[PDB]
């Protein structure tokens, strides 16, 4: 059923908070 | 010119029409309703009324009329079709509209072998004669179409070859409350039963379906779901496979925990040829699960979980994806990702991570889920050490196969391990959460088997029940509903059988709870708040802080009369440790809602007198239970105001509550521009729920250009739900109306 | 109470 784009950016997720 | 029309009695035969009859019932039915037509509903069944027609077909024919027109605009045929419906019912079973007194259709039903002897062993005539003085049967009037589909369907006690009714509703709550105070001291085992028949008769409170179509008779078997938990063995692995086979054997839903099996390349222990490595067994529990179901694949549901740093986790990842070998695929159960803070880091730094057989790494599959601190100093230990066997993948490439296969099967879970232990009941150093059930709701300590009967071992299960947050009018109605949902569960516990000596120690040992809400939607259309902008976040703290303060208040209040469950002191309970101390933070930051309760007595209060349930809510998923309520499922947005059901009988329609009033305060499903806001509430939850919430993930093509998902979102939404605290995560639902 |  899902259809992705695959394409992923390390440096946005980066500053990302846990 | 007596062009008659003759219908045919239950062998009484001929006799001739009594079209006013039919209009008095008709016209009876549709007492308080508004816009239904009583003519249109005539018009739609005289037409296919002919001449020797039984008086039964008479019935089906008037009730389908009146279930044919339920609509958003007309939503009142609901109640003209279920009391019409209800009606034909009491006579199928009684002869007449009015119901047997209760001694006399218990006695009747003893008899025949459809109730337990017990009930009237337990209970004198007189004190039937007394519940009888309870019971209400014009609530059998607020049951929507639906709802009696299902009681007819799947709940009341018949005959499943003839197609016999023998009991109308109010009976099955009635004797439901009896059976599960039956042992209380006659001082108050009355008004108990009473109270408790009065919440579920008015649907305050739910109860799954095993409970409300067997407690009343002579089975003892009630379980939903169980949680067992493989060591890496052929002994284990047998017992497992043998356990499994008894319980889906009585329709339970499985969660298993196969992640210690060691993978595929690793040494023969001795004689248990794990050469071959994890799928081979996966294969076996998949047979094993589907071994009393229909076809071989019909029926028979479960979960497998299993580490994300797992050795063989790429070739686990793939195992439902259906373009591949037949033989390095078990299409049919889902699976349950684990994962924890580490890992995270590991994509968010772009770094990699690295593969280990559990088999190889000593105490880091123990540390993964019960010491984070260890997990990583054995961790960066193992993966420096070039002795063990190991592979490196970027936590990228990873990450997205994960979510790209959970996004095209929708059934690839995952769980927050981390999380389930340090923001859980229990210690995780004596009783660790390894594992969810089948929905991911449940989250409970679990020991591997030796043998099938291995008393050492340990099974979860799931003891469900829930508040009807559309049937309650302030959150102080919740303390009498806690004692009552709390007591009856607990005596439920006692009252059924278990199959497997691992499930009776779990059950005796720590008495787990996990009762959840149902009708969020509708409760937040009445407050006027919404799932996404993240108005309904105070709302939500302030609902689920009420639900588990007196949650914990009924426990302990029991526990002061009955005493604290065996293992209460394997608990963070025990310790004077509360949900509220050990939550994730981030929540601080979007919800300010002040505690209302006194939490500090109750702190103390479970310190000295303890808990009588380990564990007391989890918030589950719910179709059946909501449907007889007439309520939005569980804590779930609603997918549009009318919802379809098939059948035999014809397509069942049922509308959200109160749509007259409320359309414009609902937010439907993909009415809500992301998952943000539903994310944050179930973070909220989390705070005060003692097990996991079956949140979902929900995407919209239509919303994306291309009409493409990124994976980009997919991840930030992954990260989101991390962030806020959330367990576990279920379904992913894609598409834009449905 | 707690057990004993």
């Amino acid at each position: 059923v899902g259809q992705i784009d695959s394409e992923v950016d390390t440096d946005d997720l980066s500053n990302f908070q846990l | 010119m007596n062009q008659n029309l003759l219908v045919t009695k239950r062998d009484g035969s001929t006799e001739r029409i009594n079209l006013d009859k039919i209009h008095r019932v008709l016209d009876w039915a549709a007492e308080g309703l508004h816009n239904v037509s009583i003519s249109q509903v005539e018009l739609r069944s005289h037409i296919q009324f002919y001449d020797g027609i039984k008086t039964s077909d008479i019935h089906e024919t008037i009730i389908k009329a009146a279930a044919d027109l339920i609509s958003r605009d007309a939503p009142d045929y609901q109640y003209l079709a279920a009391r019409l419906a209800i009606f034909h019912l009491r006579k199928k079973a009684y002869g007449q509209f009015e119901p047997p007194a209760l001694y006399d259709h218990v006695v009747k039903m003893v008899e025949m072998g459809k109730y337990d002897n017990h009930l009237l062993e337990d209970y004198t005539e007189e004190e039937f004669k007394q519940m009888d003085t309870f019971i209400d049967h014009d609530r059998d009037m607020t049951f929507s179409y639906a709802a009696v589909k299902q009681l007819e369907g799947k709940y009341l006690v018949q005959n499943r070859v003839t197609g016999e009714i023998y009991e109308s509703a109010q009976f099955l709550y009635i004797l439901v409350a009896a059976c599960l105070f039956s042992n209380y001291p006659r001082e108050t085992r009355l008004q108990y039963v009473k109270r408790f028949y009065d919440a579920v008769s008015t649907f305050k409170i739910s109860l799954p379906t095993p409970i409300m179509s067997g407690v009343r008779t002579p089975t003892r078997q009630f379980s939903s779901c169980v949680l067992i938990e493989c060591g890496d063995s052929l002994d284990s692995i047998n017992a497992t496979s043998s356990a499994i086979v008894k319980y889906v054997s009585q329709r339970a839903g499985i969660g298993i925990n196969a992640g210690r099996i060691r993978a595929l390349g690793s040494p023969i222990r001795g004689g248990e040829a794990f050469h071959t490595g994890c799928i081979p067994f996966y294969k076996h529990f998949q047979t094993a699960v589907k071994s009393c179901s229909q076809g071989g694949v019909r029926g028979g549901a479960a979960t497998l979980f299993y580490p994300m740093w797992h050795l063989e986790v790429e070739s686990l990842l793939v195992l439902k994806n259906n373009r591949g070998v037949e033989g390095n695929r078990v299409r049919h159960m889902d699976y349950g990702v684990q994962i924890n803070k580490l890992m995270y880091t590991r994509l968010l730094k772009g770094e990699d991570i690295t593969l280990f057989s559990p088999s190889d790494v000593p105490g880091l599959y123990d540390a993964f889920f019960a010491d984070q601190e260890e997990f990583e100093r054995l961790y960066t230990k193992y993966e420096k050490d070039d002795s063990i066997r190991k592979q490196r993948v970027k936590a990228v490439e990873l990450f997205s196969l994960m979510m790209q296969e959970r996004a095209s099967t929708g059934r690839i879970y995952i769980q927050n391990v981390d999380h389930c232990n340090t923001h859980s009941p229990f210690d995780p150093a004596i009783a660790p959460v390894r594992q969810s059930n089948l929905c991911l709701d449940i989250a409970l300590p679990t020991k591997p088997l030796n043998d099938v009967n291995d008393e050492n071992g340990e099974i979860a299960l799931c003891t469900l029940s829930a508040f009807n947050l559309g049937a309650i009018n302030n959150l102080d109605e919740l303390e009498e509903l806690a004692i009552l949902a709390v007591r009856a569960l607990d005596a439920l516990l006692d009252y059924q059988d278990y199959p497997i000596p691992a499930a009776k120690r779990g059950a005796m040992g720590r008495r787990t709870l996990g009762i959840g809400v149902i009708n969020f939607a509708y409760y937040l259309a009445k407050h006027g708040k919404r799932y996404s902008d993240g108005s309904a976040n105070n709302l939500t703290h302030k609902t689920f802080e009420a639900i588990q303060y007196y949650l914990l208040k009924a426990s302990n209040e029991l526990a002061k009369e009955q005493g604290a469950c065996p293992w209460f002191n394997e608990t963070t309970y025990a310790k004077g440790i509360l949900p509220i101390d050990t939550y994730k933070k981030d929540l601080d930051t979007i919800a300010n809602e002040p505690l209302h309760y006194d939490w500090e007595a109750l702190r103390e209060s479970i310190k000295t007198h303890g808990l009588r349930n380990s564990t007391l809510s989890a918030l589950m998923p719910s179709e059946t239970s909501s449907q007889i309520s007439n309520a939005t499922n569980g804590i779930e947005p609603p997918r549009g105001y009318v919802s379809i059901k098939a059948s035999k009988d014809g397509i069942l329609r049922q509308v959200v509550p109160d749509y007259e009033h409320l359309h414009d305060a609902y937010e439907l499903l993909w009415e809500m521009p992301g998952n943000d806001g539903y994310l944050q509430l179930v973070g909220i939850m989390q705070k005060f729920i003692d097990q996991s919430i079956s949140a979902n993930t929900n995407y919209d093509p239509s919303r994306f250009p291309s009409g493409k998902v990124p994976m980009q979102q997919l991840l930030k939404d992954l990260l989101t739900a991390y962030k806020f605290g959330v367990k576990t995560l279920y379904y992913q639902n894609t598409r834009d109306g449905a």
